[PDB]
């Protein structure tokens, strides 16, 4: 899921930005895994309404 | 009064483990008043979470669900043959998101 | 935002930024995927309506 | 619509400039944060206007 | 305002002035402890006195009553979803307040878990103690505290134990029970805080029991009889089981 | 007949073990009543 | 390949360590789980679109 | 149709609060048996015509949402209450009540919701006499009308 | 011999019992397999006691004590049944919480405990 | 101090060696530990006096280190360049400078960034007597450095065992499961 | 205010002076930073007794 | 786009004419 | 002013007696504060104020 695929992770960071936000980027996955469920379900309902 | 039945006399300084509330601010030994402390750092987590992510990602859906529950998504009644009648869509414009 | 507001202040945990110059070469390309997807969606919807 | 990409580049650079450093909060810094907050929405609305079908209305 | 005379205010002003004029930065003390044996300090000029892995030895996930707190959330979510009580819009929306506040106590418990000292060293001169601790996120905090700022608590943690006659070390030297000590002033991450309580778990090896007891009681250790051992066995950011 | 007593130690123990275990409910009621003497009156009033 | 994981999990589930029957049941359950996954993949409806671009790729059990 | 759905749900709740008599209970039993046999416990995709398949699946999904999911929610609430009780009693986390108490709550709540919404599921299967499902639905409707001495659509 | 060398010492005794049985008692009619089963069950009682101690060391001191009493009862130690009955009689339904953290807040959470 | 002195008789000291062990038994460049006795205290402490403590041997940083035959312990903690090795074709008799610090920009081989980063990990200069494909370590923790010995798998396992690493791994896992579930439920 | 031992600082940096070590200890740095600053000052020849302006 | 809508309600069938 | 008087009397009582440790101790502490002689006079004077 990003730098892991690269065998030179330092090169990955340097060539992308020379900045390190990997901690926040990889911590954000846990929150992003569930922050979308109500929106997705309401969107399903809205899509069904549009289909009707 | 020097003799109270229920109370226990205070003959020594109590430890911090007896405190019902945890202070946020603090004092440096030179007299500087610290408002930003690790206690504040840990206390600001839930408030910022509510301000940033959960309220903004659940408010509109909650509002639409309640609107459908209590107002029939604003449907105008007195109509005939719902099969031919148009559909009053539920809320779709995110009012919490800047239009 | 939380990390910067909680630890990056001088009081808590300043970091000695010794880096002299940037070295990014394709971070712009990697980042532009999201605006690229935005443009793709806009084009698709607009063309379908047109 | 293609113009949107460099704006995203600048936004990500601004965001990354705030990480791993010794912050000295000041009124110019707060004004900069407000400027970023306004610019994000401004550019997003401009990109939405770039939508031809929506632009008609 | 000053024209209004109050004896309590005058006494407070006199007490403040007298304290300021009398008590100085330099305070005399006579609580000096001379260890019988010579102290072997590390290559860095410090002697280890306590080591433990509180994160490894503590319960993190299934901790009561936080499990109850977080298991009450689905009931509120279901109540809001299905409106079993036939409430108004605002009344039912009020049910969603709980999930936004039900996880705070577990956060506070996890934060408190980081105040369990992982390691303790005594510096040269027997006046400074370095405490190294770690959090569940891997962040490592090392703080130096002067020895006189320690105050041990009783086994029940509800009172200060007598510094002179404190019974918290077994006969051989280990801890009878998890020892709590309050530091009057602790400088953590360059910020000073007042009355910081820390704990030494019984499930932790104690090195130099005499030095540990002296540090806990607040004595100044005489390190005249000292030797230096050159052992570069510890690397920066060295890994450990306290994760 | 089984005149010996030590040779039936298990039987003698089980003779009283069942009663002692069954007395758990009564002991808990007594302990609760002692802890909350007003509990009796409070529950009677509510009922 | 990963039979060692059953021994490793004894850290959190000593029942496997102190009851080999439990370990055998766990291994049988894992085998049955893989069996069910395969059966779901190849027999479950898994409805999908009738698109020539991806028909027959097993992304959906359409045929 | 949101207004119609709300009205139907409120009518069902009012009827459930009111209760049922012998004839109403018999008709509800017949309708519930028919619905369980032809919709809940049968793969809707196995019917002949596309129209009947689609309408049977719509009825099955409506039954799912109005009975199965609601019973799961109520049984989960009951199991969570029991779990909180046991957690307080044992001063630890317990996992046994979740499955057992959840299953018991689902078994308790499914019959009541099925009784409450039996008429709607039966009526949603009125595809037409030209199909097998519609013909069976019409037969059951005639039997229920004979039992209740009334006429229903 | 090689299996004995490679076998863990905890169940080395069980392995010895099984080996001796397979060698001698399989071909002997007077050797009752019920006795060997009983020995294996005693070893299993010890193993279960250790397992439950490991499981509930950090959760329920009372539960581990009760299971130790149960293990003693199964081993048929003197007074084991009497002490187990007394423990059951004195056992609260709502056991008190005995794992309060030292750094954990207790002033406001003692009601639940 | 009376109580402390009384209890000192029965108090016992414990060794101050922990999981990190001893570096001199695993690093050829780490000298065995030696105890130095301070001289007698100065009767007069001149303002501009210098330490009389016995001198300790000074070992400078080597430019490069040889190949440790399966007994390699990095001097410092190296950057984890990658969690799986590089399958590189090495020539017979050609000297290779494998990177130990883990920040080299030239791949497994040293690029010079070791001299610019604060670390005691020096490049490993080695030679191969038979040309062919070898798995060169990338996590920089292999005991058989510069050759991979499957220590990256154990590093990954330890990362998963850590409380925060477990959270990160499974948060990404559930993030991808979000896509999987959206695809599974796409039709409704 | 946790001042490290000037003799220990001198031992860790053999060539530093007692006055310099004592001044560094008086300066408000954690003992590790005090030792590092003493090492840097001795290695560079920097005059610690200079008020930066 | 590919799955921008993220879901399709294929269950909703064409309304069946119910005229006599 | 009633709140101010109550808080100040609670502080005055706590300066001489240990602060409440649980709900029962808090209840008895509040009862003692209410029945304190100084508290009644303070309440009267601050009500006039
Ligand atoms: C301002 C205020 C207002 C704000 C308003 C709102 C905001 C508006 C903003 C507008 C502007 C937007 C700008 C957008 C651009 C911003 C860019 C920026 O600033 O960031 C630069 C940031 C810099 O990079 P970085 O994030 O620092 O890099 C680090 C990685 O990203 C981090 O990833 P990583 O992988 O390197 O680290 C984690 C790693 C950590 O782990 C490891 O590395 C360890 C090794 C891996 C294995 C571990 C497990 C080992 C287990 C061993 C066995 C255990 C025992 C056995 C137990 C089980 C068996 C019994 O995890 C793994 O690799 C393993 C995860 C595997 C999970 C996935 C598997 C899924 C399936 C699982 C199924 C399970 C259930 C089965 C059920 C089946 C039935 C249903 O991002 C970029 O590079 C730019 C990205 C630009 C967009 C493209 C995105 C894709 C490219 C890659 C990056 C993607 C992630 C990051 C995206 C960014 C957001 C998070
Ligand atoms: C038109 C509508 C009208 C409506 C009706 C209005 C009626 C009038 C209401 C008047 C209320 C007056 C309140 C006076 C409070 C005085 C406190 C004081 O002087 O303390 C000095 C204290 C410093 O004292 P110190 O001597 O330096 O402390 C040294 C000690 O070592 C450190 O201290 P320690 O650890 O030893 O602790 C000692 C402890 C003494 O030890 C104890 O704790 C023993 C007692 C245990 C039982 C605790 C209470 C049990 C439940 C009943 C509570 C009733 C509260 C009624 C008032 C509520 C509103 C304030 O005493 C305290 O520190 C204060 C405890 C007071 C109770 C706080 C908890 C309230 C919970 C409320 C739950 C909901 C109730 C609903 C009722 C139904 C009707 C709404 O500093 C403060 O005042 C700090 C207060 C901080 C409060 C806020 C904390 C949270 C901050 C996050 C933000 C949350 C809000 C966000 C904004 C929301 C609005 C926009
Ligand atoms: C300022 C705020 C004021 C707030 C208001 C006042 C709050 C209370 C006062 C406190 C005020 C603040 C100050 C606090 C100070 C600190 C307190 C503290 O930390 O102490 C904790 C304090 C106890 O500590 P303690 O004061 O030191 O006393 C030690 C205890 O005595 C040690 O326990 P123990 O072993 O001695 O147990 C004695 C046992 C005495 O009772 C017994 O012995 C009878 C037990 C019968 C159990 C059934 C089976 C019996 C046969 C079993 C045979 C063996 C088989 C295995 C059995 C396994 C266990 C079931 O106690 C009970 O269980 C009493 C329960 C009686 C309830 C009434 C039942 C009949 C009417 C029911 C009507 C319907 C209710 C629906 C509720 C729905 C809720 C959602 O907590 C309690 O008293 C716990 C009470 C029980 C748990 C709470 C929930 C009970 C109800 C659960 C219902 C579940 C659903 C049922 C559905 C049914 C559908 C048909
Ligand atoms: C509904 C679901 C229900 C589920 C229920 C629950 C189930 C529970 C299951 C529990 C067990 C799960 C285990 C998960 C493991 C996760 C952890 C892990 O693996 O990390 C440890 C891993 C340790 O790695 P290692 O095992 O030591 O291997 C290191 C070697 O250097 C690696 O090098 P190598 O020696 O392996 O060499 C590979 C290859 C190198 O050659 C290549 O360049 C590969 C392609 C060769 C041509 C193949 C043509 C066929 C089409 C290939 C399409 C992709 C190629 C892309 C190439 C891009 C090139 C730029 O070798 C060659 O020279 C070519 C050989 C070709 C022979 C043909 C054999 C038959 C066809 C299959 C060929 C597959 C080739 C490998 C592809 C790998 C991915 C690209 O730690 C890391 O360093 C992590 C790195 C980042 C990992 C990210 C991905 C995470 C997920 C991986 C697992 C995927 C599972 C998916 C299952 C889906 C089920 C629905
Ligand atoms: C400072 C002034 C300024 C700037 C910078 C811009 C920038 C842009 N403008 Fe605009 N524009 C005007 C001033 C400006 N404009 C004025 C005055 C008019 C009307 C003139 C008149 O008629 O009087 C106008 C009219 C106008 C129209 C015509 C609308 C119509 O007539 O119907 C369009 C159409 O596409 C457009 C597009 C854009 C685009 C694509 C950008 C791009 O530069 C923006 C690129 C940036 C982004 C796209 C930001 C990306 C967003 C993020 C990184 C944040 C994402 C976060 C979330 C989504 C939460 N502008
Ligand atoms: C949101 C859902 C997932 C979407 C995934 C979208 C990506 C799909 C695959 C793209 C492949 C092509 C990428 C081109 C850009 C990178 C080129 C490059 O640097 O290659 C040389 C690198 C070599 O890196 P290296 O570190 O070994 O060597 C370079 C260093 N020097 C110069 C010193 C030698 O090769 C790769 O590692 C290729 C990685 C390809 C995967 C994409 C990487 C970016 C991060 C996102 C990972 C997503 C994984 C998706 C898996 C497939 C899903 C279907
Ligand atoms: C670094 C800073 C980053 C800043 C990022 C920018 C943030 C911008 C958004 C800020 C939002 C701030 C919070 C707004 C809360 C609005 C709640 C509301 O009315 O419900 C909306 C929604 C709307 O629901 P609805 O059903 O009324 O729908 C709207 C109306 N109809 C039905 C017609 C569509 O309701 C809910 O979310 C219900 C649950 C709410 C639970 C939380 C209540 C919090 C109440 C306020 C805080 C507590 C009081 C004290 C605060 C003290 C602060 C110091
Ligand atoms: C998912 O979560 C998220 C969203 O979804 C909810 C988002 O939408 C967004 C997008 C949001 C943004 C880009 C930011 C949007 C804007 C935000 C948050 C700020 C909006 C703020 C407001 C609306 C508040 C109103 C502003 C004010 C200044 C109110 C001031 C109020 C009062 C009472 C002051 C009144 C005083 C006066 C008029 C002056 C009187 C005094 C004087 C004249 C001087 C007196 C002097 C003397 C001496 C007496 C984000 C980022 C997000 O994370
Ligand atoms: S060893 Fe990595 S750069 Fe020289
Ligand atoms: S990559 Fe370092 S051991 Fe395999």
């Amino acid at each position: 899921m990003g730098s892991v695929w690269f065998r030179n992770r330092y090169w990955w960071y340097r060539s992308l930005y020379d900045d390190y936000v990997a901690r926040e980027a990889k911590l954000a996955f846990g929150i992003a895994a569930f922050i979308w469920l109500p929106h997705y379900y309401w969107g399903i309902h809205l899509n069904r309404a549009f289909e009707v | 009064p020097n003799n109270i039945k229920g109370l226990i006399p205070k003959t020594c300084r109590l430890p911090a483990t007896r405190n019902w509330y945890r202070r946020t601010s603090s004092f440096e030994r030179n007299g500087f008043f610290n408002i930003h402390t690790p206690v504040l750092n840990t206390k600001m987590i839930p408030w910022l979470l509510f301000i940033v992510l959960t309220w903004g990602w659940s408010s509109f859906q909650i509002g639409g669900y309640n609107y459908e529950r209590f107002d029939d998504n604003g449907e105008r009644r007195n109509t005939l043959y719902w099969k031919l009648s148009p559909v009053e869509f539920p809320q779709s414009k995110l009012w919490n998101r800047p239009s | 935002i939380l990390k910067v507001a909680r630890f990056r202040v001088l009081k808590m945990r300043p970091k000695i930024s010794t880096s002299y110059r940037p070295h990014g070469k394709w971070g712009d390309f990697l980042a532009c995927i999201i605006p690229l997807i935005w443009c793709i969606n806009i084009l698709t919807n607009s063309n379908l309506i047109l | 619509i293609m113009i949107s990409m460099p704006a995203t580049i600048k936004v990500v650079n601004w965001t990354l400039s705030l990480v791993n450093g010794a912050l000295k909060i000041d009124l110019p810094f707060l004004f900069s944060m407000s400027f970023l907050l306004l610019f994000l929405v401004a550019g997003f609305t401009g990109m939405w206007l770039s939508h031809v079908s929506l632009n008609v209305s | 305002l000053n024209h209004v005379q109050n004896m309590l205010e005058e006494n407070l002003k006199y007490d403040a002035q007298k304290y300021n004029d009398e008590v100085a930065v330099i305070q005399k003390t006579s609580r000096i402890y001379k260890p019988t044996y010579t102290i072997e300090f590390n290559r860095e000029g410090e002697v280890l006195v306590y080591s433990a892995d509180p994160i490894k030895n503590s319960v993190v996930y299934f901790k009561y009553p936080y499990v109850l707190y977080e298991a009450a959330i689905p009931l509120f979510i279901w109540a809001w979803i299905y409106n079993p009580l036939e409430l108004s819009k605002n009344a039912v929306n009020s049910l969603l307040i709980y999930p936004n506040i039900a996880w705070i106590p577990r956060m506070w418990y996890w934060r408190s878990l980081q105040y369990k000292i992982q390691k303790m060293y005594l510096l040269r001169g027997g006046k400074v103690a370095k405490i190294e601790t770690q959090s569940l996120a891997g962040d490592r905090f090392t703080s130096w505290v002067e020895t006189y700022q320690f105050h041990p608590l009783t086994q029940d943690q509800k009172n200060f134990d007598n510094q002179d006659n404190a019974e918290f070390l077994e006969d051989e030297g280990q801890l009878k029970y998890e020892l709590g000590v309050q530091l009057d002033n602790l400088q953590e991450m360059g910020t000073t805080s007042q009355d910081i309580v820390i704990n030494f778990m019984k499930e932790g090896t104690v090195h130099h029991p005499e030095l540990f007891e002296a540090i806990v009681k607040g004595y100044n250790i005489d390190t005249s009889d000292y030797v230096i051992n050159t052992a570069n066995n510890l690397r920066a950011r060295e890994g450990n089981h306290n994760h | 007949h089984l005149t010996p007593k030590v040779l039936n130690k298990a039987q003698e123990a089980e003779k009283l073990a069942s009663q002692i275990q069954a007395q758990r409910f009564s002991n808990r009621l007594v302990a609760f009543s002692s802890q909350y003497p007003r509990a009796k009156l409070f529950f009677a009033g509510i009922g | 390949c990963c039979n060692n994981y059953f021994h490793y999990f004894e850290r959190y589930f000593p029942r496997l360590r102190y009851q080999p029957f439990t370990k055998f049941l766990a291994q049988a359950a894992t085998v049955y789980f893989f069996f069910k996954i395969g059966d779901y993949y190849f027999t479950s409806r898994r409805y999908g679109s009738n698109d020539a671009r991806m028909n027959g790729l097993m992304y959906s059990n359409t045929y | 149709s949101c207004t119609t759905r709300r009205f139907i749900d409120e009518k069902e709740k009012l009827e459930y609060s009111r209760g049922y008599n012998q004839q109403e209970l018999e008709a509800s039993k017949l309708r519930k048996d028919f619905v369980k046999k032809y919709i809940v416990d049968f793969d809707t995709t196995l019917y002949k015509t596309q129209v009947e398949r689609d309408w049977a699946y719509i009825a099955k999904r409506e039954y799912r949402y109005e009975v199965q999911l609601k019973s799961i929610g109520y049984g989960g609430a009951l199991a969570n209450a029991v779990l909180l009780w046991r957690i307080y009693a044992n001063k630890k986390m317990v996992f046994w009540p979740i499955p057992i108490v959840g299953a018991l709550g689902y078994l308790y709540f499914q019959p009541v919701f099925f009784q409450k919404s039996n008429k709607r599921f039966f009526d949603m299967c009125n595809v037409g006499e030209e199909y097998y499902l519609g013909r069976e639905r019409n037969k059951i409707l005639r039997e229920c009308n004979k039992i209740l001495n009334v006429e229903d659509f | 011999n090689v299996i004995r060398a490679q076998i863990p010492d905890e169940d080395r005794a069980e392995f010895e019992i099984l080996k001796k049985y397979y060698v001698t008692g399989q071909h002997d009619s007077l050797v009752d397999p019920q006795d060997v089963l009983l020995q294996l069950d005693r070893i299993q009682v010890l193993k279960n006691l250790k397992m439950i101690e490991l499981n509930e060391e950090a959760y329920d001191p009372e539960l581990v004590r009760l299971e130790k009493l149960k293990a003693r009862v199964l081993l048929e130690e003197e007074g084991a049944l009497l002490e187990y009955a007394h423990f059951i009689s004195k056992r609260p339904y709502n056991k008190p919480y005995e794992k309060w953290g030292v750094s954990e807040e207790h002033v406001k959470q003692q009601i639940l405990g | 101090m009376s109580a402390i002195l009384k209890r000192a008789a029965k108090y016992k000291r414990v060794s101050s060696i922990l999981c990190e062990g001893e570096a001199h038994l695993r690093d050829p460049f780490t000298p065995p530990p030696v105890i130095l006795k301070p001289p007698a205290p100065r009767k007069d402490k001149k303002p501009d006096d210098i330490t009389d403590f016995p001198a300790q041997k000074l070992i400078p940083l080597p430019e490069s280190i040889p190949y440790q035959e399966g007994k390699y312990r990095p001097a410092s903690i190296p950057m984890v360049a990658g969690f799986f090795p590089y399958n590189c074709y090495l020539q017979q008799g050609k000297v290779y400078s494998w990177c130990s610090c883990g920040i080299s920009q030239s791949g497994p081989w040293c690029d010079g960034l070791c001299n610019s980063v604060v670390t005691r990990c020096r490049p490993v200069v080695f030679n191969v007597s038979q040309s062919g494909y070898y798995k060169i370590c990338n996590c920089k923790f292999s005991a058989n450095a510069p050759f991979c010995n499957n220590t990256h798998r154990k590093m990954v396992r330890y990362h998963h065992q850590t409380h925060r690493g477990f959270y990160e791994i499974w948060g990404a896992a559930l993030f991808v499961l979000g896509w999987v579930y959206m695809g599974f439920n796409y039709y409704t | 205010y946790c001042q490290m031992d000037p003799e220990e600082i001198m031992r860790r940096v053999p060539g530093i002076t007692r006055k310099e070590a004592e001044f560094i200890t008086k300066l408000g740095l954690s003992p590790q930073e005090q030792v590092d600053f003493a090492y840097i000052a001795y290695n560079i020849g920097l005059d610690i007794f200079y008020f930066t302006n | 786009a590919l799955f921008f809508m993220a879901n399709t309600a294929i269950s909703v069938p064409s309304v069946l004419d119910t005229s006599p | 002013e009633n709140i101010t008087a109550l808080v100040e009397n609670c502080k005055l009582l706590a300066t001489k007696y240990e602060k409440p440790q649980n709900l029962r101790q808090a209840a008895t502490f509040m009862k003692e504060v209410f029945k304190l002689e100084n508290y009644r006079k303070a309440v009267w004077n601050r009500s006039q104020y």
